[PDB]
Formats: C-alpha cells, structure tokens, sequence
C-alpha cells in the first residue's frame, strides 16, 4: 500500500544539484528522506555552495526551500539571496546597495525572486534551543508545506546544559534531524565543521578531509546518507579553484572526486571549472 | 603491453602473403623482427601477450591490423587466429579522439613546414611521425627513387608485392612511430590520469582506470569495423533496372530542353546566360557574384513565354534524374562499381571524424541514399536489404530488422534542461506531442510550424529564417524565439549556463568576438572533449554529442547482449550490422523470429545506456520488420 | 532504521529481478508505467513473509525490543534483521555509549533465545588509524 | 586554541562580531612567521585561515 503510493509518486523530490555536473553522475542528489551533509575548511564556501542550491532549487524548479540560518540575521541571508540571484556580490559594495534603493531597483528583484513565495526562514538566534528548532523545522515541512529544509552550522546545539562533553549533542541531533527528514519526506541539508587537525598543513591549505578526520566517531558520518565535501587552497595559485569530494552516498555508493568549480568573485557564484590534476 | 605494425602484400579485401613485423615489448625494452618465415611465431607471440592479460598496440589494428592477420593464419598457416577485443587498442582511434580538432594545432605545424600539405589533419602514422619528429622517410619513396637506381619501372602499389630487408626496416619504422603516437595519447591527463605507465597494467585495469571515452571508441571501432566485413547486400539488377529508366528519361528531356533552347541543363554558368534572357531577374545572388539557381528559386521563376516557364519543370527533373543517376550510376561511386563479388557493398565508416558525434561513410555514402519520400527512392531504398542474400548455407531467406531512435534529439534537450525544470519537459515527451507543447509555448499556426521550429532555433538559424516559417522575416522571428523561451524558461537559462562555461566575457573589436575563454571544449557524456565550437551557439554540440554517444553505446550493447544471448553475429550466423544511420540502424536477420529478437534486445539495450548516465529523459526505440530498407523506415 | 521501508523494498524488488531497480530512474519510470509493480510485487511479497520497521523517528531500546518481539510473536516470523546497531537513542545522560550497547546488547540476545527466533544484527567497525584501513585491505 | 579557550567568563566569545587571531612561533625555528586566523565574523560567517605576512626585522611593522 505504502511503495505503491511511494514508487508511483517517489522523487519526484530527486531534486537536481546544480553549479556542477559530477556530483549529480555519483549521487544522483538528495532522496526525499535523505540528510545531505555539506562539510569543507572553515569559511571556504560551505556557505556559498548550499546556498546557490536552496536559490536554484527555490527558482527555476519552483520548490519550497525552508532556511535556518542560526549564525546569521534573516535580513544577511535575504541580502547574499538577492545578489546572487541577480550574479551580484551585493553585499561586498556599498555602492551597489545605495545604486538598487534610489533607483527603485531592489523591489525589481525582490518581486523576482521571493514573489513566487518559495523562501522561507527562521528568527531566533538566542541559542536555539534543540526542541526550538526542530519543532519548527517541522512546521516548515507541514504548515507552510517545504520540500527542501537547510540547517546551516550545526555545532550551535545548546540543549539541557550540564552534561559533559557536547559530543552527544552532535549525536542526539543529528538523530533526530535524521528521522525527521524521512516520516515526512523531506530533503534535509545540514552544513558541519572540521575539527583542526594540526598534525600537519590544515585543510585551509590543501589537505584531502577523509571519514576520520571530521569526528573519527562521528554520528552524522552514519544517519546522514549523502555527504558533501569541498577542498580549497586559498594560499595557493588557484583559491578560487575548489574540489568537490563524495564522502558518502547510501543510495548510489559511488564516492570520490565528482568534479572542480571556481568562485567568481564578480557574481559569488561556483561555476564549473576545467581541471584534472 | 606489446607495440606492433605489420606489412602484408595488399589490403584486407584480397591479402595473401604476410611480409613482415615487429612487436616492441615494454617488459624487455627491445624489438623483435619477423620474416615470412617466421609468421607462425609472430601469432604466437601475440597470443603469449593474450595469455598473460596484457595488451597489444596497432595503429589501424581494428579495421586493418587484427581482422588480417585472422586471414592470413588462415590460409597461410591455417590456424584460428582470433585477437579478443579486449586485448586490443588501436593508435588511429585514440588519435580521432584525443585529437578530434587538430584544425586549430596543425595550422602553426602547416606554417611550420613540418607537416606535408598532402597530410594535414590526417590521423595516419606516417602523416604523425612528421608531428612528433619521427619520420626519416617512406617506404613507398625510398622504393620509387630506389627503382629508378636501379631499373625497373613502378606500378601504382607495388612496394608491397615481395618482401625486402628495406621494408623490413621501415616495419620497425612504423613501430617506433606507433610507440611514440602510443606514448604521446597516454600523456594526455584528461583521458589518462596522471598515474604510471599504462602500458604496464593488464587490460582489466586499463579499460575501467581510463577515460570511459577510450573503452566506447575501440568497442566502436571494433563493431563497425565487422560491420564493414559483413557489407550492406545490394541488387545489382534492380539498381541496374533503375538507370535505362532514368537515362531514358534524362535523354528524351535533353532533346525537349535543346528544343526550347537552341545553341547544358547541369551548370550554373549555363542557365545564368540562358535564363536571363527570358525574362528571369534574379532575386537572391551569391558571394561572388552568379545568380542563384538551387531547387527553391526554380519553383518560383515566373516567365511570360508559356514554353519557357513550363520548361522549368523539365529543368528540375533533369537535375533531378542527374541526381539519381550522379549518384547511382555515375563513376568513381555509383554503388555499382563497389558491388564486390558477394553481392554486397563493403562501405567504410571512420569511428568519429565529427568531433560531436555521428560517424562519417563513404566509398560509398551508405548515410545520404535518397529516403522514401523522395523520388526514385523507393526504388533505391528497396535496392538495400538482407533478402539479396538467402542465407549463406541454408537458402534461408533473410528478413531486414530496422530500429531508430524514437525522437533522441528532442530527448537529449529534456535530460540537459532536466537540470533546471527537475523533469518538467522530460515528462511532457512522456505526456506525447512535445510539438504541441512547443507550439502551445511558442505561438505557432500549426503542428508542422512547431516541429521545423524546434530544429531550427535550437541548431542556430537566424530571425530571418525563423521569421520565414509563417512567411515573415526578421520581425515575426524575433518575437516567436523571445516568447518560446518566456514559455519555456529551462531553455533560455539551459543556454546561459552554456554561455557562461566557455565565455568569461565577450566583446566586438573590429569584426571578431573576443570571448576570454573558460574553456574551449563541453564535456560529453562519457567525458571526451567536444570540439572548440567559437560563437554563442554551442547547444547544438551539446545535443548531437550526446544523442550519437548514446547511438554508439546503444549498437555496442546490443550486439553485446545478442551474442550474450547466443545469437552469433555473422553471415553464416545469425544477424549481421549492415549499418547504422545517426540515430537508426539496419540490421540483418536469418529468420523473422530471430529479427524480432533483435528489435526487442535493441529496445532493451537502449535502456542500460540509459540507466548508466543516468539520462533524465527516458530513452526508446522502435523497430520494423521486412524485408529490405524501404519497408524498415 | 536508515532507510525507508519503500526503499528498502525497493532493494528488495530489484534485488528479486535481478536488477538495479534503485540506480535507474528509467527502470522505475519503466515499470510504472504499465503497472509492472504488481507483477514483480505479487510474485515476491505476495507470500506475505516479509515485514518491517518504518518510523526513523528515534527507536528507543524498549520501543525497538517491544516491536521486534511483535513480529516473532504477533507475525509469526521466523528471522529478524536489525540493520546497524550504533544507533542506540536510550537513556541518554550515561556518559560513552560502550554500555549502552552492552546493555542492549544482552536484551538482543535474550529475546531472541528465549523465543528461538534467528537474529541476524549488523555492527560497524571502528576507525583503527593504524596503518591501510579496511576500505584499502586490512583484515 | 579553541574558540572556548577566549579569555573572560563569556562574554567576549559572544559580544564580539568579528574575531582576528594571530598565530606565531615565538620559539623554535618559525618565530617570525605569524599566521592569521579568523575566529568568528557575523557580518560575514566566513572563517578561517587568511594568508601569511611579516615585514622583516630590519624596519618594522
């Protein structure tokens, strides 16, 4: 009764990953029940990268893609959206935010981009507690009726302080986040960080991020199905050049290396390179 | 690994006598000559190779090379001789396709000097040894000039008639070229990663290690080079039974149009004198100066002279029955002068000479017989087909089994554009008449106008040319191709992502786009490098790389599942490859049951192509049964 | 408890066809659209001898033993088959999770004794970091 | 050291938008080398390591 209701109407949430090619040929992208974890060197595009997916996805296949920015207001989120839409880097001019505003060109891009009311987010910041989130993760999900919901930072977890070792917290999340996402059917991309390794050149510099050096005992490497990693050297001759790295797929099993891309520093985008070192 | 090139007394069509060879080993660093009294052990020496799961190096070994020496140990020494296609890479086909461009690269080698004129853009192994820096001289011009020091006069292919110590040098010759072409592919870090010596794995790892783009070619190569062996049968009687018909034709009209003007209906510097004198202006010209005069003005041209004007009609089938004729009995093609003696034509096909996609054929052209829509063609098509053969043995009549692709092109969009409507016009092809929904999106008058609109906006015709469909110019163009991609969004951002992939920014400066480019070259789908391309269209490449690839893996895994089921591939079996058109193909089958087979296996194996890029549109074929090529299309 | 009972049928039905119904978005789009699910369904599950857990909603220990033992007692079934076993989701506050699976552990094998059921449980390894690690050899 | 090993009670790991640290060997064989690494950017949320830098001893900066 379920898998013929479920096979006849399945993704049909499959969803498409955009910016680069490869990653689609080992992944085939993000089951409705799957958790996609997105990982690279601190601040060297984990933001970026998930954020042209939740545009592309919430834009030209009109789907409902719910955002819980925890380390950034709703207002910076909307701002990066906007200019990205439009291949901007809207933030990093003070010109181009006076130019849009005078000229009535910010209401332009507004009615452009949200009019098809696909976007929506979460307002807390003060801590977030671990039931004060899921909670409302799951109301996107149900009331307002997402297919994609992203999590960006998840080492914000503050929940029943007094317990040592935030080690479970990860855990006890990370399960919860993951059971979530299948009993309602939802793509679920949660973005982590590494630990620093310093036990040589830390990832910032080269360095291929495997299994073990995230968490060794991780629980996120088991509940979450597909996981995402991107490799830069920022101090090398190409910064910009970024390498996309399968670390996990449950569905396919195909990992390893799916393809480059490169950060145009005029519209922030990550569009696909030409590499094979 | 082991590198070789051998020298035979004449081609694969009448070989008799083996001449010599040598066979480079990697493990032992040294080459090794063969005489002609030593052919026994230089199969030998292949097949140790085959033993130990390594490789052997051939240039033109697939199409030349492997198929000769099974004949030769056949009548020479009367051995099965068979090299598996595993076992086997050919130099000439990783050359047409790590250099399927060359146009660009040879011009500075062509300024250079160091590249004959005569050999430009050729994937021979003489015409690279002048590339690389190989090449101390020819063979064929150490023998002409050598005959002259001594005596004897030449024959237009005679240094191959007997075995002498000089060929023997120039075999090992050929072999260091083929090494050092070898060696110069595999230092290409984009179809063959920058491990080790490729050369020192066995074939298991270096098929699957490589570039899946490597496995396809030397599998296609392989298949086509069979069918090649195996021919297109053809009816010399019927075609014969076409030219009086034709002829006759072509001579009573030469009489009634010199009749109608006195003192050729075949030149453009003839009725460009002619025409203009009964009363003829002409509309549209040519870039140096001459009037055009192709079938489309012919139709219109509007003369007072009552007898001029229906005479034009009998210009147009005189050009026409030329036509039939230029192509089915002229010289030096004809079809009937290729009937070799088993009633079948042999017609040659190169792997992929077209950067994109789609092989090429020719001696003859197999690919541009008139269609059965056109005149006379019923006839021709009819003169191909597997019933001019009853079975080799058994007198069984064999019945022609043709499948296509059901609407590929359209197909590839919905896959390359699934990346940004998640599926949307995949399943309007689903859903059926993506005509009608193009022109739903597009605004078109009628069904017909959708379907010569979607080929031609999506291949890069003008406003002009759009605009002309409903009988308009540039104005009707622009507004019908600026509202179809308001429709159908996926397609105008499909062809942004593609201008932004090989474009950083573009700019006129006195007549040249001066795009800084990314890239000069779109992946295809097993990976290989997709021509250059230049201006803003770029997804036509896009379309065709993609729907002929699949038509290649396509025909592969077909006759890998029928041989998988038992059916054995052959004349004396029972199906053989007679050709493969673009996105169709014409296969031969002993009886009715085993064609059936066929068309269910090819339905069947257009699905693990399908399943192994993991192509969002789904992919079909349909099949035909009869007995020769009219009937099957 | 990683993957949908649909999914998981999924695997099974391909796995039954002796194909990769799972990796080819054609296949499934095949078999749909002609009602082939019924076909291959009714001639596998049609013996009404498979039966599984759906929830991914955190299974605790004593809402895991609870429902396994439904099956070997309510269903009649004569094999269970829990898939990875780290994921615990019990009395959490205990510091290192080696008890937990210690505890859970013993009532595994308890309940399937006393009953005489066949349990057949998957585990993980861990991450030795000592030399070539399992996916590149090592026994 | 880890962003909770920040001085103070916690205040100054939370109240601060932008974190700029500076690594540097002051004992071995690097000393001059300093490292710069972005602990914490609100206004941005782009972290880590930037570059490497140092005007030589011989005038500063």
């Amino acid at each position: 009764e379920r898998i013929r209701e479920h096979l006849s109407s399945e993704e049909s949430v499959g969803l498409l990953f955009s910016g680069c090619t490869g990653i689609n040929d080992k992944t085939l992208g993000a089951r409705g029940g799957e958790v996609i974890m997105v990982t690279s060197g601190s601040g060297m595009g984990k933001s970026t990268f998930v954020r042209q997916q939740a545009l592309q996805w919430g834009t030209a296949m009109g789907k409902k893609v719910g955002l819980a920015m925890l380390e950034e207001s709703v207002e910076e989120t909307a701002e990066d959206l906007i200019g990205l839409h439009n291949r901007v880097r809207l933030r990093q001019s003070d010109s181009l935010k006076r130019e849009i505003i005078e000229n009535g060109k910010f209401d332009q891009w507004f009615d452009e981009l949200f009019g098809n009311d696909t976007f929506h987010l979460y307002d807390s910041f003060a801590e977030a507690e671990t039931d004060r989130l899921l909670a409302k993760l799951a109301y996107m999900r149900s009331g307002l009726g997402c297919d994609v919901i992203i999590l960006d930072h998840i080492s914000i977890v503050v929940s029943a302080s007094g317990e040592s070792d935030e080690r479970k917290m990860i855990d006890n999340l990370m399960t919860k986040l993951k059971g979530f996402a299948k009993s309602t059917g939802v793509v679920l991309v949660v973005i982590c960080h590494l630990k620093n390794p310093d036990k040589g050149k830390a990832h910032e510099e080269g360095r291929p991020v495997s299994i073990t050096d995230l968490r060794g005992s991780g629980a996120l490497r088991q509940l979450s199905d597909t996981i995402i990693a991107l490799e830069r050297n920022q101090q090398g001759d190409m910064p910009n050049l970024v390498l996309v790295r399968i670390l996990k797929c449950r569905f396919t099993g195909d990992t390893g290396i799916a393809g480059y891309m490169e950060y145009n520093k005029e519209t922030g985008w990550l569009e696909p390179s030409s590499y094979s070192g | 690994m082991i590198v070789s090139a051998i020298a035979a007394n004449a081609l694969l069509e009448s070989v008799t006598k083996f001449h010599c060879g040598v066979i480079y080993d990697y493990s032992t660093a040294e080459y090794v000559s063969y005489r002609p009294s030593d052919f026994g052990a230089y199969l030998d020496a292949l097949e140790a190779e085959v033993a130990r799961g390594g490789l052997i190096v051939f240039h033109n070994g697939h199409k030349y090379d492997v198929p000769a020496l099974t004949k030769l140990a056949k009548l020479q020494l009367n051995r099965e001789f068979h090299l598996p296609r595993e076992n086997c890479i050919d130099t000439l086909v990783l050359s047409r396709l790590i250099h399927s461009n060359l146009k660009d690269t040879d011009m500075g080698l062509l300024r250079s000097g160091k590249l004959p004129g005569k050999r430009f853009g050729s994937h021979a192994l003489e015409a690279w040894g002048y590339r690389l820096g190989e090449m101390k001289g020819e063979y064929k011009d150490d023998f002409k000039r050598m005959l002259e020091e001594q005596g004897e006069e030449y024959v237009d292919g005679m240094e191959w008639w007997n075995f002498n110590e000089e060929m023997m040098d120039y075999n090992v010759q050929d072999v260091v070229v083929t090494k050092a072409l070898l060696e110069k592919l595999l230092s290409d870090k984009h179809y063959f990663p920058p491990e080790i010596d490729f050369t020192d794995v066995g074939y298991t790892t270096f098929w699957s290690e490589s570039l899946e783009a490597v496995d396809i070619e030397h599998r296609a190569a392989w298949l086509l080079a069979k069918q090649e062996r195996n021919g297109f049968p053809f009816d010399t009687k019927a075609i014969e039974e076409l030219y009086v018909e034709l002829a006759a034709r072509r001579s009573e009209l030469l009489r009634k149009l010199t009749e109608t003007f006195g003192s050729n209906p075949s030149s453009r510097d003839h009725i460009q004198k002619k025409l203009q004198e009964a009363g003829w202006v002409p509309t549209k010209y040519t870039d140096k100066g001459a009037p055009v005069v192709d079938d489309e003005v012919l139709e219109g041209v509007r003369v007072d002279d009552p007898e001029k004007q229906a005479a034009i009609d009998l210009i147009k089938e005189y050009l026409m029955i030329q036509k039939r004729i230029g192509q089915s009995a002229e010289g030096d093609k004809a079809w009937l002068r290729y009937v070799a003696e088993d009633g079948k034509i042999h017609g040659s096909v190169n792997p992929n000479g077209a950067v994109t996609g789609r092989a090429t054929h020719a001696f003859p052209n197999l690919a541009q017989i008139p269609g059965v829509r056109s005149p006379y063609g019923e006839q021709c098509r009819a003169a191909f087909g597997a019933e001019h053969h009853l079975d080799g043995i058994t007198g069984k009549p064999w019945v022609q089994a043709g499948i296509d692709a059901s609407g590929l092109e359209l197909r590839c969009l919905a896959h390359f554009m699934a990346r940004f409507d998640n599926g949307e016009y995949a399943h309007e092809i689903l859903n059926g008449d993506i005509h009608t929904k193009n022109q739903i999106a597009a605004e078109l008058p009628t069904r017909d106008n959708a379907k010569t609109f979607i080929y031609g906006f999506l291949y890069g015709a003008g406003d002009e040319k759009i605009g002309q469909i409903v009988g308009a110019g540039k104005e009707r163009g622009k507004e019908l191709k600026k509202k179809f991609l308001e429709n159908t969004p996926a397609i105008a951002a499909l062809r942004e992502s593609i201008q932004q992939t090989l474009v950083e920014s573009s700019q006129w400066v006195a007549g040249e786009q001066q795009v800084k480019w990314k890239r000069r070259w779109i992946k295809g789908l097993d990976g290989r490098k997709v021509h250059v391309r230049s201006p803003h269209a770029a997804l036509n490449t896009l379309l065709q790389s993609a729907g002929a690839l699949i038509c290649k893996l396509w025909i592969i895994k077909t006759e890998e599942m029928l041989v998988e089921k038992g059916l054995k591939h052959g004349w004396d079996g029972d199906f053989a490859y007679m050709a493969w058109v673009h996105d169709e193909i014409q296969v031969g089958c002993r009886t009715e049951e085993i064609a059936q087979v066929v068309i269910e296996t090819a339905q069947e194996a257009m699905r693990w192509v399908g399943d192994h890029w993991n192509f969002r549109c789904l992919l079909d074929t349909e099949g035909k049964m009869g007995p020769n090529w009219a009937i099957c299309h």
